[PDB]
Order: C-alpha cells, then structure tokens, then sequence
RNA sequence: GUGAAGCCAGAGGAAACUCUGGUGGAGGCUCGCAGCGGUUCUGACGUGCAAAUCGAUCGUCAAAUCUGAGCAUGGGGGCGAA
RNA sequence: AUUAACGAGAUUCCCACUGUCCCUAUCUACUAUCUAGCGAAACCACAGCCAAGGGAACGGGCUUGGCAAAAUCAGCGGGGAA
RNA sequence: CACAGGGAUAACUGGCUUGUGGCGGCCAAGCGUUCAUAGCGACGUCGCUUUUUGAUCCUUCGAUGUCGGCUCUUCCUAUCAUACCGAAGCAGAAUUCGGUAAGCGUUGGAUUGUUCACCCACUAAUAGGGAACGUGAGCUGGGUUUAGACCGUCGUGAGACAGGUUAGUUUUACCCUACUGAUGAACUCGUCGCAAUGGUAAUUCAGCUUAGUACGAGAGGAACCGCUGAUUCAGAUAAUUGGUUUUUGCGGUUGUCCGACCGGGCAGUGCCGCGAAGCUACCAUCUGCUGGAUAAUGGCUGAACGCCUCUAAGUCAGAAUCCAU
C-alpha cells in the first residue's frame, strides 16, 4: 500500500557514485567555446589555498534594503605564484571524437617538472628529456619545426603545457603540478605563434584574470572515512528504545522487486569527491612586491594580507594572490584550478563593481583583538620583556 | 489577504509552536501562547517557528477573563535567541515578548513597555508610533 | 566603519566580533569575547579583576 | 525521627474540676546500612559467566523478621495464608 | 451505601524539570578492526544474475529474450516462500 | 490439556468470477425566463476495474510469523495544486465543463490501540491507489489470541459469552546472491588526454510598480514586461556567532595520605570557572546553465467537391513534456 504521508527523497542521484576521486589534482572537463574574432588569450590557471578572512564594503543595489549601507562578507585567499610554459599540443576532429597527434616540448626543463615523471627521484639517473634536448642542435632543429608546421596544417584546437613553481610556497612538497590550458583566440596560425613565444617564460595571474569577474573553482573536497547513513545521506534517527542500533534505515525495500535497489541509502565512504563550483566573484588581485596590498582608500595602514601569527597550518602569502567571495571546495595546502566562465551574465548582481573599505588581519589562532603588532604595543604599554 | 510582512530578510527563528512569551502592552493580557505562524510551509515533522517581526496566532493563558478562550493575532517584538543582520553584529534581548493586533495591523493597546527590535518597528508602522527605545 | 570598547574590560572591538546585549531596562552592553560576557553575567565587579582597564587605571598601573 | 500510659512542680476556680512546663520511653509506627525479596528499564546477554545469571532503579528491616542440625508426613498418597 | 490512614495497584489535570521531540552535534573507556598464538557450532538434494510466458493458478534450473571476464576485504539486512 | 493424521477440510496472501461496491458511456420525455443537449438526464440500455464485500476450495497443517503506527524507496492516473490551452446562461472579480500533461509537491496538532472518522490552524494544495491487503533475524507490543483475577447475563453443576476490565519472556547471520564502498594477476615503467555507455535537479509563493488603471450605472476590480525578497530541495565550507573539553592548559575548592611550608598521590575524568585546536549547526556562511524536436491548440497556401475548407501533397508558432549541453 501507499506511504501514509509524502516527503522528498534524501540526497541527489546526480552525484551518484560516492567513491573516492581518481586523481588528486582537479580535472577540467570543458573549456569556454572559442571565438576567432577575439585576441589570443589563456583560459585557466592554478594555485594553492591559504585560508579565509573578513572584509567590509558598502552595497550598490537599487531597490534593496541594504542599498548604500555597509555589509560584512567572508572571502577566500588563493596563493598564486607565476607559472612556466613548457610546450603545446594539437587536436583534430574524428568521427570518434577528438584525439591528439603531436606534442612538442621546450629545450630546457626545470628539476621541478622532471620530478613529476618519477616515483623515486632521489636514486634515479635523471635522464628524463636528455635525448629529446639534442633535437634542437641537429640540422638547426628541423625536426622541431616540422612538428610545428603539422599543427598549423591539420589541428583545430591548441593547448599549452604549464607547471607551478612550488618552491615559492611554504609547502614541504618539491614536485610541481602540470596541466593543459586551451588557447582561445584569432587563428590556428596565431595560436601557434603565441604559444611558442611563451616557451620557458613565466606568466603572471594578472594577465589571465581581472577584477569584478565571475570564475569557477575545481578541486577535490575534504575527506571523511567510512560513514553511516545518518550523516552520509541525512535520514531521520530512530527512537530511543530501538534494539540493535538506531542510526540506520528501517526498511530497505519491498518484497517482490526482490533485490536491494540502487536508490536506497547505505553506509560507505564520504568526502574526497570531485566537484566544480561556479559563479565566484573576484574582489582583489594583489601583488607580492607591494608592501600595502591589504590597504584601502579609507584605511591607510601599511600592512599585507597575512594575519598576525600567520595562517593556521599554512605559512605566509609572499606572492601574488586572488581574493574570492564565499567558499570553495578543498582543505588548506591543496592545489586549486581556476577556470573562466561558461555562462553569460546580465544579472546586475554579477555586473557590480566592488570597492573595499576594510580587511581583517587579526589573529585567527584565537580571539584576536589587534590588526598590527605596533597597535598592540601602543595599547598595552611597556612589558617586563622590553627591559 | 493573508497577513505576513513583505520584504522581510532571513534571520534566526527562536520561537516554535508551543512557546509562551510575555505581553508588552496595556490590553490586560499577561502572557501569550503560540499555536501557529502566518507564513509556514509544509515539511514532514517540522514545527512552525517565528522570529522578531512576524505575525502569529495565539491565545492568552493569564489575564482578564474577557480575553481568554479565544484566538488572537499577535506580533513578536523581542526574543532571547541571538541573531545577526547584514552589518554582521549578533544581538539578543533578555526575554520573549509580543503584542496583540488585528488582521489589518492595528494594535489593540496603546502603550508598549520596554525596548523593541528594529525589525518590528520597520514592518508595522502602528507599532512604531507607540514604541520608545528601538533596538 | 568604527570601533567600540568593551563595557566590562575596555578591550577594542572590530566589526563582526563579540555580541551586543540589551537589558530589560533599555541599557546597552557590548562585549568582545566570551570571557567578559560570562563574568558580567556572573555579576563580578570589573574593579576586582586584575586584567581589566578599570582595575589598572584605579591602581595606577 | 515521632513521642502513649505512669510520675514531679507551678497556676486558675466556691466546688466538680481546668491550664502550663518538665520527666518517662509504648507502638504487628516511621527514614535508612547488612541480611531477606524481586517493581521497572519490557536494559545486558540470549550457540550466555549462567538449562534463570549481570547492572542500575526498587520492597521490607525489632516482628505474621532471617537461619543451621536432629525428627515426622510417601503417589489417587502427602503438603498447601489456595 | 460511605469512609480517615495505608499502596513498587488502574486512571485525568496542574507547578517545577528536562535531547521525549523541532534537529541534530561532540567527547571518554571497552569492542569491532590488523598481527602472534589457540581455535569451535548451527546448517548443507545439486546450486546460486534477471524480465515475461506457461505450469500444482508467485521459477535458481524449462521456453523466448536481456546479457555475460581471474582471485578478493569491510559492512548490510531485499530474497533464498532462510 | 494429550496422541495418530489430514492441505480429502475452515481461519490470512496468491488464482478464476464480478452478483454487491466503485468508475465510464448511448438514446432523448423533461428542467433550464423563451430554448432537448451552456450546465443537467426520467423510462430504458452497453461497458470497464480488482484499493469493498460475497461465491468456490487449486497451492501450503514433518508451520510462508497473524492489527496498527514509525522509517525508507519506487511505480499507476481515474489530476488537488503548478505550465500552456478550448467552452459558458464567460462585462470585470470569483466560479463551472473540457484537452495535452505524472516533470515537481501534497503539512503542524486535541480525543481514540485503532484502519475509518470529527474538529482547531497554516498553506499554491492540504488528490486517490499498488508493490505477498510492501515493510517483526528493521523496531515497537497499545489491541487481538494461552496459563492468574473481578463484574453482568446464562447454566443444578464443571463451565460459556465475535460483553466490559486489570497484569502478562518478541530467539539466530560468520554461508550464497543482491546492494554500498575498497584492492587487484596477465601485456616494460610512467606523464598528459579522448569519451562509448550509465546517472542527472530544481521548486512554489510574496512585496513594489503597472493602478484605484482596463471593465462596469454603481458596488467593485485584473494582467504582460521590470525590481527586491522568502518556502521546500541539492552541493559545499568554518573568517565570524553558538555547541562540544583528556589541551587533564591555567585558576579555585572538599576529604584523606606524604611531619609543616613548597611540590604532589588517591576518590575508574573528585567537583566548579574560563578555555585555544579539531569537528560541527536553515543555531552559522556561499552557490544552483541553455540548445533542439514535439503534444493540445491557434494559423498559411490549397484541392478533392468549378464554391468552401489548418490537410489530403507542402508548411508557421507552440507546454512545468521528451532528447541533448
Ligand atoms: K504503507
Ligand atoms: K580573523
Ligand atoms: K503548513
Ligand atoms: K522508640
Ligand atoms: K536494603
Ligand atoms: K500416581
Ligand atoms: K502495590
Ligand atoms: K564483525
Ligand atoms: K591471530
Ligand atoms: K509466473
Ligand atoms: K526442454
Ligand atoms: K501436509
Ligand atoms: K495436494
Ligand atoms: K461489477
Ligand atoms: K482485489
Ligand atoms: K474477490
Ligand atoms: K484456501
Ligand atoms: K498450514
Ligand atoms: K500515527
Ligand atoms: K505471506
Ligand atoms: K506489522
Ligand atoms: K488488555
Ligand atoms: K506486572
Ligand atoms: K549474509
Ligand atoms: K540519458
Ligand atoms: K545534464
Ligand atoms: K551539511
Ligand atoms: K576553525
Ligand atoms: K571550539
Ligand atoms: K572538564
Ligand atoms: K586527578
Ligand atoms: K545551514
Ligand atoms: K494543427
Ligand atoms: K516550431
Ligand atoms: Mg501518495
Ligand atoms: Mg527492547
Ligand atoms: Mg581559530
Ligand atoms: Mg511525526
Ligand atoms: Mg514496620
Ligand atoms: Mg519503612
Ligand atoms: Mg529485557
Ligand atoms: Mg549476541
Ligand atoms: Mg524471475
Ligand atoms: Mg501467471
Ligand atoms: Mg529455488
Ligand atoms: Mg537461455
Ligand atoms: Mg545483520
Ligand atoms: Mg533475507
Ligand atoms: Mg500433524
Ligand atoms: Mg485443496
Ligand atoms: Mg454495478
Ligand atoms: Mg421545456
Ligand atoms: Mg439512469
Ligand atoms: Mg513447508
Ligand atoms: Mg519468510
Ligand atoms: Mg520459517
Ligand atoms: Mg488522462
Ligand atoms: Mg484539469
Ligand atoms: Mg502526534
Ligand atoms: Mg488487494
Ligand atoms: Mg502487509
Ligand atoms: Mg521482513
Ligand atoms: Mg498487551
Ligand atoms: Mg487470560
Ligand atoms: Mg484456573
Ligand atoms: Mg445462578
Ligand atoms: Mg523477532
Ligand atoms: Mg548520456
Ligand atoms: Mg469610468
Ligand atoms: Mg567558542
Ligand atoms: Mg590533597
Ligand atoms: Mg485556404
């Protein structure tokens, strides 16, 4: 007979296989569609997650209740040292999908990248690209220019190979991360010319993104272990006097379908899934050589973005950084992937220009009360330590 | 039309059905006992609940015998559950209290004892006139 | 954007921190953390708590 | 813990008698430890430590209370506050 | 027919109280879990992926289709008309 | 209370039937101010369904756990609400009849063991059903239905009552499959990619303006675009607020022990105040896209049928539907 009262199902079937992700680094499954009438440009970058903080600004939204008043919002900080371009790839269209036919590298590669191709680097002979490099010194590199001409003639999608400089962060890891970044722009000949001219050169994040732009963040979520149904799916707890456990589901299916079905909630692994969160607005792109990259027009204090005592379980942000409104998936120290938007925005909430007024820099290791070390000393006075 | 304020912003709700709050006007009632909330949706096993500034159906349990055994509309004016606004400040009062109104929104009494929250004053102009210290 | 001062201990308050309390007689109190609020509600005297501003300025320290 | 008869002293009234303060230590009286018992969790365990046990919460506790040894009643018979 | 006192006897309301509930979160010890040593029992025609059909009128095996790739670990309570 | 048996024979599911229950049609006397058919349908008559109850006795008596609630998933359409439409005895507002449509929802409580029912209140709405009358090695045990006990009626009596009442033990998974997750032999070891197939997600309301306007003698009284919020659902996150305390971190304090002070042990964490880190809450914060082909319906050109006709050849628009991103 029918269920006595109505209620929606617990959870969504769209994120259905609740398994661990295949790869630790996030994966870009689609790129924005190309327009040949625009100048050549990149479409993605990568960085590392530092933490969160608080800001204050005044809203601009006619008709709203908080119009022309101050608001408090939470933000996220991403540490983004520049990337180095190493090579490019070409793709062609087939009745079975896209496939790659060539890839051409640069002459010199750093030890950061070469560690990626090894699992015991400390005792190897480190010969990863030794024979490939000699192709540049033979016949004026005719074999290198032959492959470039092939891409100009047959390929219709061009992507670049780039890696992070992980030695500029406080992380203990020495092995860099590598990915492919598509080039959207004018012509296939233009894409190859632009891509090759960037060989073994650094690229800064301010040349890719800008302020007041909506972007997407791709990463793997925080991991929990083996988890029961109550927390994994959100089912009602059973009464207090239930024998043999009360954190379960009471009925896992009717009689005659005669199998446990795929739509019932059961205990298993939770967390560490691949996710793609969209529509995050960029508030600030700060430079690493600026000594006042956390100061505004109405707040003239000379200070940087790092809180007093440093970010917890992370070091200090000594490089360029991007400030994003809200939250993103992933724990601290984890590699983030930033991608341009696939959507069109006309909402008057995504077209707003943001001007900041104050940025919190107090300690997050406790109930911090001062913004700078000088201010704390001025308030307290003189201590026995100062002699 | 059904009486529930238009344009109210999201806030923490501290008073579910079955709670008794104080009466804060001179109508003769002492306490109010909540039986419904004027905007609640539908969900299995979820009690309706309200906060500062929204209409409620209630009965009086102590007061003049002319007001007992009846159902009156009412508006909540202060609550003891902390909550925040868009300026990021968490605030809370010392007790829970409300006043008696009619479906159109006019107050039955004429005076209010104690402070009231800003949400109640902004949404119901009649309560604003009789209020003293606001927030 | 402005700062406030803790009513019980005098510590500085920046936006978003602490809480605001409105008592039954329409008096407003502000606190910076949970240590101040708990001692106030226990009805301690700030002039006998050695780390408060009131205690320090009274003893001339 | 409570405080029955009997006994001492003082006060009131014409008498018959009445009031107050002590002393005394009765009751199949009462709170509660050991023993004796077994209300609930319809708790633990339920191929158990255990063919009836374990834990917390409970009933009675100076008398129709608890208990050892010796002796008597034997199957259509015994014994039974049933 | 009434009835003071008494009751681990059945029932209705009130004050206080609380995670019984809105709505669920967190901590500690012993397990489970992995290892060394030691080491049983219940049960068992043969076995073990489905949809429909007909059939002793609800098939694991038959007929027509869907399909179908070694050896394995932690849980689970739909079926085996267990 | 006992034994030998019986599915040759009742009490539950399943199977054939459909009287009875439920639902849908045909004709046209009549109602409807005139006017059979806007909305209805007397006398008659044809069907459908298996969520009622009967009729039968095919399977099970060397046993298939017998009411109701709680929890959870999916399916049907005979559509309560939501999308887009046709009709009126449709001026506007409110209503009534009909089509495509099951994508998305369909509640908080007082009394009763209840299924069923009846009230109070919110809401866009508080539709009807199946899955062994779904679901006891998932719970519960209030009822019914063993043994103790009381009452009424009945019986000389032992005892009876689909009459009332009170107390009454809910066992086992370590095997196979199914399901949720996790490793892995064979073709050298790695880095970067493609995408067959499988899954799929959003939902409803309010305020301002249009506007006291259209319509209407008056009383009354809309809608499209535009702006800002909120309900139910989903995926994350911990700057801030709150909860948690073996940080046994600092402080206070009782009993006892180390002769006193200092510094400590024990009372399975002696007890109390504050308490970082980690976990965590619509008790906190962030985020949720647009292409194609169509159904109902309204049209274009246009014969059959020298006129007419959305259709027969050809063709336009088009829904919360369908297939993709
Ligand atoms: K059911
Ligand atoms: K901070
Ligand atoms: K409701
Ligand atoms: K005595
Ligand atoms: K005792
Ligand atoms: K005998
Ligand atoms: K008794
Ligand atoms: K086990
Ligand atoms: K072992
Ligand atoms: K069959
Ligand atoms: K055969
Ligand atoms: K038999
Ligand atoms: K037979
Ligand atoms: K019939
Ligand atoms: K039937
Ligand atoms: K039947
Ligand atoms: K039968
Ligand atoms: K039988
Ligand atoms: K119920
Ligand atoms: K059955
Ligand atoms: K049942
Ligand atoms: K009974
Ligand atoms: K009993
Ligand atoms: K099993
Ligand atoms: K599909
Ligand atoms: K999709
Ligand atoms: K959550
Ligand atoms: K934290
Ligand atoms: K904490
Ligand atoms: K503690
Ligand atoms: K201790
Ligand atoms: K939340
Ligand atoms: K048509
Ligand atoms: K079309
Ligand atoms: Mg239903
Ligand atoms: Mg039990
Ligand atoms: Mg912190
Ligand atoms: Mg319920
Ligand atoms: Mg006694
Ligand atoms: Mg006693
Ligand atoms: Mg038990
Ligand atoms: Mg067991
Ligand atoms: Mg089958
Ligand atoms: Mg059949
Ligand atoms: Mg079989
Ligand atoms: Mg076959
Ligand atoms: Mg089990
Ligand atoms: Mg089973
Ligand atoms: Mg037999
Ligand atoms: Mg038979
Ligand atoms: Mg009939
Ligand atoms: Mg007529
Ligand atoms: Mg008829
Ligand atoms: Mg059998
Ligand atoms: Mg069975
Ligand atoms: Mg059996
Ligand atoms: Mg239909
Ligand atoms: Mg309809
Ligand atoms: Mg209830
Ligand atoms: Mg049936
Ligand atoms: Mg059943
Ligand atoms: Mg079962
Ligand atoms: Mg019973
Ligand atoms: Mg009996
Ligand atoms: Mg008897
Ligand atoms: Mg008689
Ligand atoms: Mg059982
Ligand atoms: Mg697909
Ligand atoms: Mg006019
Ligand atoms: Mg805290
Ligand atoms: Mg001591
Ligand atoms: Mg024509």
């Amino acid at each position: 007979s029918h269920r006595k009262y109505e209620a929606p199902r617990h959870g969504s079937l769209a994120f259905l296989p609740r398994k661990r992700a295949a790869r630790h680094r996030g994966r870009v499954k689609s790129f924005p569609k190309d327009d040949p009438k625009k100048p050549v440009h990149l479409t993605a970058a990568m960085g590392y997650k530092a933490g969160m903080t608080t800001i204050v600004r005044d809203l601009d939204r006619p008709g709203a209740k908080a119009h022309k008043k101050e608001v408090v919002e939470a933000v996220t900080i991403i540490d983004c040292p520049p990337m180095v371009v190493v090579g490019l790839v070409g793709y062609i269209e087939t009745p079975r999908g896209l496939r790659s036919l060539t890839t051409v590298w640069a002459e010199h590669l750093s030890d950061e990248v070469k560690r990626r191709f090894y699992k015991n680097w400390y005792k190897s002979k480190k010969k990863a690209f030794t024979k490939y490099a000699k192709k540049y010194a033979e016949n004026n590199g005719a074999s290198i220019t032959r492959e470039l001409e092939r891409i100009k003639k047959y390929c219709t999608v061009v992507r670049v190979l780039a890696h992070t400089q992980i030695r500029k962060t406080p992380l203990k890891q020495k092995k860099a991360h590598l990915m492919e970044i598509q080039i959207n722009g004018g012509s296939v000949a233009d894409k190859v010319e632009f891509g090759r001219s960037l060989f073994e050169k650094p690229v800064t994040i301010d040349t890719i993104f800008e302020k007041d732009e909506m972007i997407d963040v791709i990463a793997v979520t925080k991991g929990h272990g083996f988890v029961g149904v109550t927390a994994r799916w959100g089912t009602k707890k059973l009464p207090r006097k239930t024998h043999k456990g009360l954190r379960k589901v009471a009925c896992i299916g009717a009689w005659h379908p005669s199998h446990v079905q795929w739509t019932v909630a059961r205990a298993g692994q939770m967390g560490y899934h691949h996710r793609t969160s969209v529509n995050h607005k960029i508030y600030r792109i700060g430079k690493g050589d600026d000594e006042a990259n956390a100061s505004t027009e109405t707040d003239l204090t000379k200070k940087k973005i790092t809180p007093m005592g440093g970010f917890v379980r992370y070091g200090e942000v000594n490089n360029d950084y991007v400030m994003i409104k809200g939250s993103v998936p992933g724990v601290k120290k984890r590699i983030m992937t930033l991608r341009k938007s696939l959507f069109t925005h006309t909402s008057r909430k995504a077209l707003e220009k943001v001007e900041l007024k104050w940025i919190d820099t107090s300690s997050e290791f406790g109930h911090g009360a001062f913004q700078t070390a000088a201010e704390k000393k001025q308030f307290m006075g003189t201590l026995k330590k100062d002699l | 039309k059904r009486g529930a304020p238009g344009g109210k912003l999201k806030m923490t709700l501290g008073l579910p059905v079955g709670a008794i709050m104080n009466c804060a006007d001179n109508s003769g009632a002492r306490n109010l006992y909540i039986i419904a909330v004027k905007g609640a949706g539908a969900r299995l096993n979820r009690l309706p609940a309200g906060g500062v500034g929204d209409m409620v159906m209630a009965t009086v349990k102590k007061g003049k015998p002319e007001l007992r055994k009846k159902v009156h509309p009412a508006v909540i004016v202060r609550q003891a559950k902390p909550w925040k606004r868009f300026d990021g400040v968490f605030l809370y009062f010392e007790d829970n209290a409300g006043v008696i109104v009619n479906p159109k929104g006019e107050m039955k009494g004429s005076a209010i004892t104690g402070p009231v929250g800003k949400e109640a004053a902004e949404l119901w102009p009649r309560i604003a006139s009789n209020a003293g210290v606001v927030m | 954007m402005r700062t406030y001062e803790d009513t019980f201990s005098g510590q500085r308050i920046y936006p978003g921190k602490g809480k605001l309390y409105v008592r039954g007689d329409s008096k407003i109190f502000r606190f910076q953390n949970g240590k101040s609020e708990s001692l106030f509600l226990q009805r301690k005297n700030p002039r006998r708590i050695a780390w408060t501003v009131l205690y320090r300025r009274q003893h001339r320290k």
